[PDB]
RNA sequence: AGAGCGCAAGGGUAGAAGGGGGCCUGACUGCGAGGCCUGCAAGCCGAGCAGGGGCGAAAGCCGGGCCUAGUGAACCGGUGGU
RNA sequence: CCGGGUGGGGGGGAGGCGCCGGUGAAAUACCACCCUGGCGCGGCUGGGGGCCUAACCCUCGGAUGGGGGGACAGCGCUUGGC
RNA sequence: GUAAGAGGAGGUAUAGGGAGCGACGCUUGCCCGGUGCCGGAAGGUCAAGGGGAGGGGUGCAAGCCCCGAACCGAAGCCCCGG
RNA sequence: GGCUACGUAGCUCAGUUGGUUAGAGCACAUCACUCAUAAUGAUGGGGUCACAGGUUCGAAUCCCGUCGUAGCCACCA
């Protein structure tokens, strides 16, 4: 889907790997000329880390756990109490 | 044609051209013999390359 | 015994991992030979040449500045005339053509044999089996090639060492001669590498220098960082 | 002149193109008038002039081949080089 | 390679070797590299076996958990192939 | 179906999907060359990746960037048989 | 093109990490044993280990050139 902290969602079309065939150097060139067309999709994974009282899953990016631990760090400093999942999780960011 | 082979004649001291053509079979090794070049006079010219 | 009990005196003469470069050798190793009286040098070099490459044995005929301090005597074969010139120079028994058979059977007098061009051809087909490979003969190239090889006897007289790869590159270079000082050490070293340069073959990849010990007649020699 | 004239054919050929030897490398470079041919683009003819040469004492011919088949615009890029 | 080599300690003692020669392409006390193939040890970087649990994936009368697999499986990027 | 999942199935090898012919009766031979297909801890070849010999360019230079060798590199095709 | 892998007698394959003293089975000729053929045995015909240098004193046993041959890749203005 996407992520929940830097945004982060799909590439399209010429997003790619296109095989082209493509050219460089064999001596006219590779085989020279060579070209065509594609598709790209974005990473993405998914951590549960409890975080106060309950409990809360975050549909995170690759890179970007670090982020949600501070996270933690964040949202420890503030009041959190009772049962709220995704809204105690939310007010968090 | 190719398989007989051609080639072209270089001169020495650096550089000096033309464009001429070979023969294998014939029990031949370094084709040498004498032209012009571009800058100066006659000089020899050694078999060279493609 | 074992590596000689000199030789353990000289285990630590070498301390198993040094270089002392052409300089430090010149000298502290103008004192490191102890053994007779010749502590040769023996420049032992080896690259990377192979034993082969199709066609890399080398050949490069060395003289240095000076001279090592030997005799070869020459022998020789050269048809009346050619002597003449050589019969300046070092010559025993220069023979015109006569000479190959005391050779082939009673007398031996001699080391190389000037040849000449045409007795290359008789020269080289006689005693070729052995003067060859074990370094000899003719070989149209190690001082047997004409008339200025009188002159080129002279060149003998100053020295002679033939360039070669063998299986090791190998080479060894024989010169210090007891009471050389550090001066005509240091000096026919680097010319040594001068000339091993001046005679190198290529086509072929590696490192050419290294292996450049200068063994002496019997001692140390763990390289010199083989060049400067 | 019916043979050879490299290989198909035709014209041509000894007052030589054929066949022998010596010498050599003009199977040049920079051009090129005026032409053949012609829808274009191609292809085909050549003195002459300068260079600097090969042959011959010369006179002289030599910018391949007795002549007409042996070939491939352009775009792409390799190549040594200014 | 049955030809003998190398390496270690006990004993006893001034003898033990080496060289053109003699023999073949090549000599054999002896100093140095390297080839050869083998042992080992340091750098560099893969192969393959087995265990482990908490990522991860299922599962159990409300699980705080236990139970099964487990870094394999699935997913993102990417490699080449059918 | 892009997924989540849906059916298969609240079925579990006497079961579910696919293919060929087609009640019952007598019977189904011979060739693995090509091809598909089952299999194999060697190998030929090949990708990114890894490693970095040798080198280029550039600047007082320290340095920065670029090229890539030995060997390490999968499936795939070939290879060995069924 | 890059890469490898063979290419030896008519047929068919060894030996191939040198070193001698280059082959074996089938094919053919002479004989032999045989009551007679087959089987086996004992000789002989043919290598020019595909082609040339380089290493070895001495490569059919290595490098390299050249084609002929097959697998893979991948270059086809």
């Amino acid at each position: 889907k996407v992520c929940e902290i830097s945004g982060k969602r799909p590439i399209v079309a010429n997003s790619i790997q296109r095989r082209g065939k493509a050219k460089r150097e064999g001596g006219v060139g590779k085989k020279t000329t060579g070209i065509s067309k594609r598709r790209q999709y974005p990473n993405l994974q998914k951590v549960r880390v409890r975080v106060a009282g309950q409990e809360i899953t975050f549909r995170v990016a690759a890179s970007h756990i670090p982020k949600v631990y501070e996270l933690v760090e964040r949202a420890k400093g503030l009041k959190l109490e009772g049962l709220s999942p995704k809204e105690i999780k939310k007010e968090l960011l | 044609v190719r398989i007989k082979l051609l080639l072209e004649c270089t001169e020495c001291k650096r550089r000096n051209y033309a464009t001429e053509k070979n023969k294998r079979n014939t029990p031949n090794k370094l084709e040498l013999r004498k032209y012009c070049p571009w800058c100066r006079k006659h000089t020899v010219h050694r078999e060279v390359k493609i | 015994p074992k590596h000689g009990k000199r030789y353990r005196a000289l285990l630590e003469k070498v301390d198993p991992n040094k270089v002392y470069t052409i300089d430090e050798a010149a000298r502290l190793v103008k004192e490191l030979a102890t053994a007779k009286f010749d502590e040769t040098v023996e420049v032992h070099a080896k690259l990377g040449i192979d034993p082969r490459r199709s066609d890399q044995n080398v050949r490069g005929t060395v003289s240095l500045p000076h001279g090592l301090g030997k005799q070869v005597r020459v022998l020789a074969i050269a048809k009346g005339e050619k002597i003449k010139e050589a019969e300046e120079a070092g010559a025993d028994y220069v023979g015109g053509e006569e000479i190959i058979q005391k050779i082939l059977d009673g007398w031996m007098d001699f080391d190389a044999v000037v040849a000449t061009p045409d007795v290359m051809g008789a020269v080289g087909s006689k005693l070729g089996r052995i003067l060859g490979p074990r370094g000899l003969l003719p070989n149209p190239k190690a001082g047997t090639v004409g008339f200025n090889i009188g002159e080129i006897i002279r060149e003998i007289k100053a020295g002679r060492i033939e360039f070669r790869n063998d299986k090791t590159g190998a080479i060894h270079a024989p010169v210090g001669k007891a009471s050389f000082p550090p001066e005509k050490l240091a000096d026919n070293i680097r010319a040594f590498i001068r000339a091993l340069e001046a005679h190198k073959p290529e086509g072929a990849k590696g490192t050419f220098l290294r292996s450049v010990y200068v063994t002496t007649t019997m001692g140390p020699s763990v390289r010199i960082n083989p060049h400067s």
